């Protein structure tokens, strides 16, 4: 993603600093929105 | 095999408000925080060219 | 031999125990659909 | 507690690297501006 | 409650046909009376419900008349035998040059002796012993849902 | 529900051919007093399904249609006995000189001696015995299709 | 031995998609990560001539 939209305001990614997780092979992307596997998801059924 | 690919399917994403409710647990907090205190604690220092 | 005897224990752990009623089968075959669905229901509900 | 290890000398270390953590973060900010606001009503004019 | 009625009864029972030798009254009143051996409360997560306990109730409250009107008139003397007529099951009989003997049903308490007494008790009897089969499991909570199991489900 | 050919059943028993003396309303009524022992649901998962769960259904019909015989006309004065006939199967009879004795039926509760009684209930008791071989079993996964067996056959 | 060919010769190529899903699994990925991340974190330096 090259571009970030918050609250109708238009950022481009060379000013922001994004930091992910893991990382998903590419046809998985978009099912996570382009974000690293959570952590809490991996753990909630063990912890429970 | 049809068990084992449905078993690992059955794994995905949750959602950002499954997320943060599972986030109120103690186990979960202290999990994803402790690491995180402990990186960045003993500190950095400066060198200038 | 060494791959086929490591993957055995898992299965029979997977059904260590097993568990048996006796009843009069002949009133059970009288009127069945309500004697399953009772013990269904155990079954689903069944813990200590 | 019984049955556990008595070692003690893992768990003594992070304790203490805890406790390094509660002087960072909790008493750092109010007694810097208590110091701060002494000085400043004390007319004393090095900083602490 | 279930609600008596005399025309069904007379019709399933046609030997209580004759309305002089037994009104209305009796029959209601020994009604009464038996809806509280077995409970007339209905609701459909019973095991006995519906038509099933009309005719549980029906035979039972069958059974109730027989014993009772047999001591009224027995003896030719309008039981005046002093202690009644005792009931029970007969497992043999002679008249002259005439004799029976049957087979002793399985009583092992007061309830199944006392009904063996008469064909209507005996057929409740049966109709309870097909109904009685399984049982109920009372208390316990759905803990397996809490976990995956075959192919990632959870039922 | 299952409907019920009253010309079909008085072709299949013979002596109940007579419609004055056995009126098909009685025939209805008792057929649906018998429904409520057996369930005449049909469904093709079910051990009894079809012309077994028909016969069944007859068999038991004919039986309590003897048994209601035995009290309306077995006394034969209006049912003016005491208690009402008593069935049950005869071990042992004895008239003039001729004696005849018999096996008792290895009855073990009051659904079976019950089911004694008569010829028809003979018959659906044996029917039922051998529907009845085998067992259940409910609550279960494929927990062993996860696994490689043998030949590399998770089945 | 049919029996033994037969087990041998079942395991085989799965497919690119059944990678995929079966990565999304913790220790999975854990075991796939841990050796190239601890491979690459102390480093090198250039020396010329």
């Amino acid at each position: 993603p090259d571009f970030w939209i918050i609250s109708g305001k238009k950022y481009h990614r060379s000013h922001l600093v994004v930091v992910r997780g893991p990382q998903p092979p590419d046809i998985l992307k978009p099912t996570y929105i382009f974000g690293g596997i959570p952590l809490t998801q991996r753990i909630y059924e063990r912890v429970y | 095999p049809t068990m084992l690919q449905d078993w690992y399917n059955s794994q995905g994403f949750i959602g950002y408000q499954a997320c943060a409710i599972i986030s109120q647990h103690w186990l979960v907090d202290k999990a994803c925080s402790m690491s995180g205190e402990d990186a960045a604690r003993n500190g950095w220092e400066l060198k200038s060219d | 031999a060494a791959e086929r005897t490591a993957n055995e224990a898992p299965l029979l752990a997977m059904s260590k125990r097993t568990s048996t009623i006796h009843v009069d089968v002949e009133k059970a075959i009288a009127n069945e659909e309500a004697f399953n669905a009772r013990l269904a229901f155990w079954i689903a509900n069944r813990d200590n | 507690p019984k049955g556990f290890n008595a070692t003690g000398e893992h768990e003594t270390i992070s304790y203490h690297e805890e406790l390094e953590s509660i002087q960072e973060h909790i008493f750092d900010p109010l007694l810097e501006r208590h110091y701060l606001l002494l000085a400043k009503s004390e007319e004393i004019d090095v900083q602490l | 409650m279930v609600i008596f009625d005399e025309h069904k009864f007379r019709t399933l029972f046609p030997e209580f046909a004759d309305p002089a030798a037994y009104p209305d009254v009796r029959l209601q009143m020994y009604f009464d009376i038996a809806c509280e051996f077995i409970s007339d409360r209905d609701s459909p997560y019973r095991i006995l419900n519906g038509k099933a306990l009309e005719a549980c109730l029906y035979l039972l409250t069958a059974h109730l008349l027989s014993l009772s009107t047999m001591q009224v008139q027995g003896a030719a003397g309008g039981g005046v035998t002093a202690g009644g007529t005792q009931g029970g099951f007969i497992t043999s009989a002679t008249v002259g040059e005439v004799s029976v003997a049957k087979l002793a049903p399985p009583a092992k308490n007061g309830w199944q002796w006392w009904l063996s007494g008469t064909p209507y008790g005996q057929e409740l009897w049966a109709l309870l012993s097909v109904k009685a089969v399984g049982g109920f499991y009372i208390g316990g909570l759905p803990e397996r849902r809490g976990f995956r199991k075959v192919g990632g489900t959870f039922w």
